[PDB]
C-alpha cells in the first residue's frame, strides 16, 4: 500500500542548435501527471492527468517557475561538468536528474530520493539517510565536497521528509478513483502451430494498472522456464500496461501446460489452460 | 554510455479487421535520448504520429510511446522505423498482430 | 510539488 512520487528531468546540450532541451515530467506511482519541455510554445508546466488540473492557478504559477528554474540551473550544470570532465564545446551531453519520494500505507515519509546522472552514467546521489552523498568519479567528488560545505543535503530533507509527502498525500486523494484503485488484467490464451510437431502457446494480460505483474508458465504443476518467451512489461497507451508470456510446446501436449497470472488487482492468482 | 534501443511494436486493443485502434512503437533502454521513430503504413511513412512525454527508468535509460490510430485490414502492413545513433542504419520492425 | 532546483556543481 506504498506510493510514490518521481519527478525525472533530461537536459541536453546542442552546441550549434540553441540552448540544451530541458523536459521534466512528473509521475505518482505509474502515472504521469505534469510536464514542462523547454522548447514548447506554453512555457508553463502543463498538466497529464485529470486529477492534477483541480489545482489552482496559483499552482501552475508555483510548479511553472520552480521548473524554470531547475531548467536553468541545469544548463550550468551542463557547462561545469564540460570543465570538470575537460571535455569538448563541440559535444552534445546529457544531463539526467531525479528526486521524490516513497511513503507509507499510512501516508508517512519512508524515503527520498535527489540524484543526478551525467551521460548516462551515476554522478552524484543523495543516501538513504538524506546527510551524506554518493560521488561517482573525480568529477563527482568535487561537487560532493561543495556540497557537503554548503549543507545542500539538509536543504533537500524539508523538501524529501515535507512538501513532497504532503503533495504525494493530496494527490493521491484526489486521484483516488485511479492512483487508489486497480485495473486487473484482461487475460487470454492463443494457440499458434508452428510445425507439424510443436506449437506456441501465448498468455495474455492486457489493460492492467498498476504495471508490476507477474506471469509464469507451469507444465505438470512444476515451473517452465526453458523455451519461454516473455516480453517486457509495455503501455497501452490509455493509462493501463500489457505483457505477455509465451512457451512452445510439443503438439498434443498443449494441456499439460498451465499460465499463472499475479496481480495486484486480482485476489486470487488466475491459472489459465488452452 | 550509448545504449541501442529495444523496441516492441503492438496494438492497444487486439486487433479486429474494421475496427479502430491504436498502433504502438515502444522504444525503451536506449541513451542518448535522441532519436528517430517513424511508424509505417505499407512502407509509406505515417504522417499523424504522437509520442509520449520523454522519461527514464531507474537505470537512466530512456523510453518513449509513438502512437497513432489505426483501423487493421486483412491487407494493410504496418511497421516501426528505428534509427538512433547506436545503429548503423535504421532498424524496420514489423507490426504482428499476435505480439 | 516540485523542488526549486538552484544548487550548482
Amino acid at each position: 500500500g506504498s506510493h510514490s512520487m518521481r519527478y525525472f528531468s533530461t537536459s541536453v546540450s546542442r552546441p550549434g542548435r540553441g540552448e540544451p532541451r530541458f523536459i521534466a515530467v512528473g509521475y505518482v506511482d505509474d502515472t504521469q501527471f505534469v510536464r514542462f519541455d523547454s522548447d514548447a510554445a506554453s512555457q508553463r508546466m502543463e498538466p497529464r492527468a485529470p486529477w492534477i488540473e483541480q489545482e489552482g492557478p496559483e499552482y501552475w504559477d508555483e510548479e511553472t517557475g520552480k521548473v524554470k528554474a531547475h531548467s536553468q540551473t541545469d544548463r550550468e550544470n551542463l557547462r561545469i561538468a564540460l570543465r570538470y570532465y575537460n571535455q569538448s564545446e563541440a559535444g552534445s551531453h546529457t544531463l539526467q536528474m531525479m528526486f521524490g519520494c516513497d511513503v507509507g500505507s499510512d501516508g508517512r515519509f519512508l524515503r527520498g530520493y535527489h540524484q543526478y546522472a551525467y551521460d548516462g552514467k551515476d554522478y552524484i546521489a543523495l543516501k538513504e539517510d538524506l546527510r551524506s552523498w554518493t560521488a561517482a568519479d573525480m568529477a563527482a567528488q568535487i561537487t560532493k565536497r561543495k556540497w557537503e560545505a554548503a549543507h545542500v543535503a539538509e536543504q533537500q530533507r524539508a523538501y524529501l521528509e515535507g512538501t513532497c509527502v504532503d503533495g504525494l498525500r493530496r494527490y493521491l486523494e484526489n486521484g483516488k478513483e485511479t492512483l487508489q484503485r486497480t485495473d486487473p488484467p484482461k487475460t487470454h490464451m492463443t494457440h499458434h502451430p508452428i510445425s507439424d510437431h510443436e506449437a506456441t502457446l501465448r498468455c495474455w494480460a492486457l489493460g492492467f494498472y498498476p504495471a508490476e505483474i507477474t506471469l509464469t508458465w507451469q507444465r505438470d504443476g512444476e515451473d517452465q522456464t526453458q523455451d519461454t518467451e516473455l516480453v517486457e512489461t509495455r503501455p497501452a497507451g490509455d493509462g493501463t500496461f500489457q505483457k505477455w508470456a509465451a512457451v512452445v510446446v510439443p503438439s498434443g501436449e498443449e494441456q499439460r501446460y498451465t499460465c499463472h497470472v499475479q496481480h495486484e488487482g486480482l485476489p486470487k492468482p488466475l491459472t489459465l489452460r488452452w | 554510455i550509448q545504449r541501442t534501443p529495444k523496441i516492441q511494436v503492438y496494438s492497444r486493443h487486439p486487433a479486429e479487421n474494421g475496427k479502430s485502434n491504436f498502433l504502438n512503437c515502444y522504444v525503451s533502454g536506449f541513451h542518448p535520448s535522441d532519436i528517430e521513430v517513424d511508424l509505417l503504413k505499407n512502407g509509406e511513412r505515417i504522417e499523424k504520429v504522437e509520442h509520449s512525454d520523454l522519461s527514464f527508468s531507474k537505470d537512466w535509460s530512456f523510453y518513449l510511446l509513438y502512437y497513432t490510430e489505426f483501423t487493421p485490414t486483412e491487407k494493410d502492413e504496418y511497421a516501426c522505423r528505428v534509427n538512433h545513433v547506436t545503429l548503423s542504419q535504421p532498424k524496420i520492425v514489423k507490426w504482428d498482430r499476435d505480439m | 510539488q516540485y523542488n526549486p532546483i538552484r544548487t550548482t556543481f
